[PDB]
RNA sequence: AGAACUGGCGAUGCGGGAUGAACCGAACGUAGAGUUAAGGUGCCGGAAUACACGCUCAUCAGACACCACAAAAGGUGUUAGUUCAUCUAGACAGCCGGACGGUGGCCAUGGAAGUCGGAAUCCGCUAAGGAGUGUGUAACAACUCACCGGCCGAAUGAACUA
RNA sequence: GCAGUCAAGCGUUCAUAGCGACAUUGCUUUUUGAUUCUUCGAUGUCGGCUCUUCCUAUCAUACCGAAGCAGAAUUCGGUAA
């Protein structure tokens, strides 16, 4: 029986990987059964939330290296008590549910999945305090 | 049974009528000498195909050398042995630098820890193993760890003289 | 089978040293010193540093190896004892006859006696030994208090009181009495 | 008389054991084999018989 | 000293490159180096330059010296032969106290009679003067 | 007690089995030198306190054919082995986190919400969380487990064989 | 004659506290037998009396463990001649 289960573990995994473009990797350290619960259903719409066993993950993603090789630079950012956030929203209204909501004495993010490319959640969440100035701090070096 | 040799045995059955010419078989044979090996070819012989020796005759015997015998490896062993109640089959691992090291030791193991004479003991298989960590037994395995070094306390010198003139010391 | 080498752990806390010569293990800490002869244990000793001891068996089987994980529980309650100290806890136990229980001394003694156990007319003693110190509770009923440096000498102590009073010719299942060991634990750290 | 967490203690030694079936000896109650070397480490062993 | 004061006892390993002094046998008296270890009391030991032929050997009859030197696990004869070279352990067992003993024995066994003659002569001559040393502090 | 074939004893010493008709070895003129047999070589006692790998600790150890006895039955002593099962998709153990929503589920009654107690044992959400393992409150609380996981890194459980 | 293994039963209930059937493994040599080796040119043939010493399969006495041990009484077992 835990042939059988492992193995759809698997699949609903595989099937998270096709579908969804991006990818969230939240550090759900303590964060009760209730506060995760609670995020499924503000992500009930485009996000969806997969919590995993790390050996499983970390080998599943090895032997999925065929199609969709770019995942494979996410196993060393796999460690920890971690979890799989899908989503094909932008970055900073998903990490912005994921990061605020529910907390006491909250989950955060430690990475993120975009074409074959890394994120460290801080060059995703830019406060436009250079965005702007780059074609403006550069601009009067042409004049 | 004293210092081991292996040899290559082989045999056929006796040419007739209507077989000139028959099916030559072979079997590797742990003995100490030749005669040995050859009567423990018809021993098999008999009771695997029914070949009486009368009937039948040797056509080699070649001893069969060490490869690399000062190359230290792991064998494993598989053993067919009668007990004073029973008979059982084994599995053994033995590490050493020969084939005939092994069985001697294999030999002197099976006679120690179960009481089984020569006589008792078929030898089914010997094999090298190749790949480490296919070994399976524990006694051989604590000594396949790396940077394996270990000390040999309480050292009994012995004396030639039957007096001595100090205390002596087990210090190693 | 006959282990090749084997070995064990013994974390040495901050305040106490360890000295260990021809296995004789000498401990101090703040609650004073005990040692130990484990000269019949071939068990050779490595100091890996003030922090950490190790105890190791060499070339050795079953049984010997078994030793050494007794060997590394003796030097750790040595160390407990000597910082944390041990603390046995004992109750009287009486269903009709009140046990009277005192501390006399003949020459510098000190002996726990005990006094109408099941309404006897003899007067047990049981030797409070070396290095334990026997207090009575304030707050608790029939309580009585065993504690010092060694498990050993304080858990016997305990024990000796507790065998002196064990009923002989009745039903032992009716006639609970005695004094029996309530609470292990330590001095220091809760109670 | 003798409150029940005291009677709860002195039964932990004088009913909370197990007997050794061969040899009668008294055992610890969770105890699978008898210690006795004469009745040959047997593992018959039973409950110390409770009171009323 | 308040330090933690462990007898840390020192023994001789068996162990790859550790040297030994064969004791009986064929090649008695000469020097090999562990290659690998076989058994908790048999070894493969291998001495080129001593004239020791590369075999298995039980710990038994060969004695664990001092001397250990840089050897990788299993090395065939040809490189157990360029590092002990290398190691210069020759020189160092020649210059051990072990090593030195055992030739003074080799040495007085060689002794001619008349030698050992002079020996006594000179022992005669070296004592007057040293009893003489003696009495006078 | 009585037959069968052969070899013995009887009629026969000698070496061995301490001892002894019959076993093992070997059969006998007076002797010398050598080599052996069966059997032995710690000491009594001629002859290695020889070499080598294991096994065994007995508050009733054991120690050699004939032969000077032991059985059914049993042992969590210790050694080796066998079979099934679990585990690199990460087990077992150890520490450490989480241990949830319908919901105080339904009857019941001073009250009883997972845990005096009758009847079931459903669902959601889940990596997982029993209409509940126990501690506990008058009843909630609170703690706790089963369950899942963070770490560790290669072994683990059960039945057996001799 | 004595002691075990099994556990159907007995024991309000409950195999084994104390017992234990149908079967089965043993021990003993104070029973009786079987044999006929020793003694028939001779080993005085029952009982008792007297006295010593030995065995232990323990009746009492010492100290324990167990119970269908409340107490008293008893019963089962250990170390014990
Ligand atoms: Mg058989
Ligand atoms: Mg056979
Ligand atoms: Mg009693
Ligand atoms: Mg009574
Ligand atoms: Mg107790
Ligand atoms: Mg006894
Ligand atoms: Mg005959
Ligand atoms: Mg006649
Ligand atoms: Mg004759
Ligand atoms: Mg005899
Ligand atoms: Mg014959
Ligand atoms: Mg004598
Ligand atoms: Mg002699
Ligand atoms: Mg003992
Ligand atoms: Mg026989
Ligand atoms: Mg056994
Ligand atoms: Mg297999
Ligand atoms: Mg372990
Ligand atoms: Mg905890
Ligand atoms: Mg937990
Ligand atoms: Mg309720
Ligand atoms: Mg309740
Ligand atoms: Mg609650
Ligand atoms: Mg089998
Ligand atoms: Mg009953
Ligand atoms: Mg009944
Ligand atoms: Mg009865
Ligand atoms: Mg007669
Ligand atoms: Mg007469
Ligand atoms: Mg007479
Ligand atoms: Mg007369
Ligand atoms: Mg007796
Ligand atoms: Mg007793
Ligand atoms: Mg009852
Ligand atoms: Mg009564
Ligand atoms: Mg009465
Ligand atoms: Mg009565
Ligand atoms: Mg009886
Ligand atoms: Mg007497
Ligand atoms: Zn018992």
């Amino acid at each position: 029986g835990i042939r059988e289960k492992k193995a759809e573990y698997f699949a609903k995994l595989r099937e998270y990987l096709e579908e969804y473009k991006s990818l969230f990797v939240v550090g759900v350290d303590n964060v009760s059964s209730q506060q995760m619960h609670e995020v499924r259903k503000e992500l009930r719409g485009r996000a969806v939330v997969l919590m995993g066993k790390n050996t499983m993950v970390r080998r599943a993603i090895r032997g999925f290296l065929s199609d969709l090789p770019d995942f494979e630079k996410l196993l060393p950012f796999v460690k920890g008590n971690v979890g799989f956030v899908f989503t094909n929203e932008p970055l900073t209204e998903i990490k912005n549910v994921i990061v605020s909501n529910r907390v006491a004495a909250g989950l955060t993010v430690v990475q993120v999945y975009d074409n074959g490319q890394v994120f460290p959640s801080s060059i995703l969440d830019i406060t436009d305090e250079e965005l702007v100035s780059h074609f403006v701090s550069a601009v009067s070096t042409i004049a | 049974m004293a210092h081991f040799k292996e040899y290559q045995v082989i045999g056929r059955r006796l040419p007739t009528e209507s077989v000139p010419e028959p099916k030559l078989f072979r079997m590797r044979i742990f003995a100490s000498n030749e005669v040995i090996a050859k009567s423990r070819y018809w021993y098999f012989l008999q009771k695997l195909h029914k070949v009486k020796k009368a009937s039948g005759e040797i056509v080699s015997i070649n001893q069969i050398n060490e490869a690399h015998p000062t190359k230290v490896k792991n064998f494993g062993v598989w053993v067919r042995y009668d007990s004073r109640s029973g008979t059982h089959n084994m599995y053994k691992e033995i590490r050493d630098v020969s084939r005939v090291a092994a069985v001697e030791t294999l030999y002197q193991d099976m006679a120690a820890r179960h009481r089984a004479r020569f006589r008792s003991i078929h030898i089914l298989k010997v094999a090298e193993i190749e790949k480490t960590a296919d070994v399976k037994r524990q006694y051989v395995k604590q000594f396949l760890t790396k940077d394996l070094k270990f000390p040999l306390p309480h050292r009994v010198q012995k004396s030639t003289k039957t007096f001595s003139y100090k205390r002596p010391s087990t210090f190693y | 089978m006959k282990y090749i080498q084997t070995e064990q752990q013994i974390e040495v806390p901050e305040g106490v040293t360890v000295s260990i010569k021809s296995r004789i293990v000498k401990v101090v800490g703040p609650r004073g010193t005990l040692t130990k002869n484990l000269k019949h244990i071939d068990v050779t000793f490595t100091k890996v540093n003030n922090q950490l001891i190790k105890v190791a068996v060499h070339n050795g089987g079953r049984k010997h190896v078994a030793a050494l994980r007794t060997v590394k529980s003796l030097v750790d309650n040595m160390i407990t004892g000597v910082t944390k100290g041990y603390k046995y806890k004992m109750r009287y136990v009486y269903a009709h006859f009140p046990i009277n229980v005192n501390i006399v001394e003949k020459d510098g003694a000190k002996f726990i006696e005990v006094r109408n156990f099941l309404g006897d007319k003899k007067i047990r003693n049981v030797p409070v030994r070396d290095g334990v110190t026997i207090e009575f509770s304030t707050n608790v009923k029939d309580e009585i208090v065993l504690s010092g440096n060694s498990v050993e000498d304080v858990s016997q102590n305990a024990a000796d009181l507790q065998q002196i009073c064990r009923v002989r010719n009745k039903d032992i299942r009716k006639f609970l009495d005695g004094i029996y060991v309530s609470h292990k634990g330590f001095i220091t750290e809760d109670l | 008389i003798i409150e029940p967490s005291l009677k709860a203690l002195a039964s932990k030694y004088n009913c909370d054991k197990s007997v050794c079936r061969k040899c009668y000896a008294r055992l610890p109650p969770r105890a699978t084999n008898c210690r006795k070397r004469k009745c040959g480490h047997t593992n018959q062993l039973r409950p110390k018989k409770k009171l009323k | 000293s308040t330090d933690s004061i462990v007898k840390a006892s020192n023994w001789r390993l068996v162990e790859v490159g550790r040297v030994v002094l064969i004791k009986k046998g064929q090649s008695a008296g000469k020097l090999a180096a562990i290659v690998e270890i076989i058994d908790q009391k048999k070894v493969l030991i291998d001495g080129p330059k001593a004239g020791v032929p590369r075999q298995a050997i039980n710990l038994g009859q060969v004695v664990l010296t001092p001397l250990t030197f840089a050897l990788p696990r299993g090395a065939r004869t040809a490189t157990v032969s360029k590092k002990w070279a290398a190691a210069a352990v020759c020189e160092k067992w020649a210059a051990s106290s072990w090593a030195k003993k055992i030739a003074q024995r080799e040495r007085r066994a060689a002794l001619t009679d008349f030698e050992r003659f002079q020996v006594m002569v000179l022992r005669k001559q070296k004592r007057y003067t040293v009893k003489k040393a003696l009495a006078k502090a």
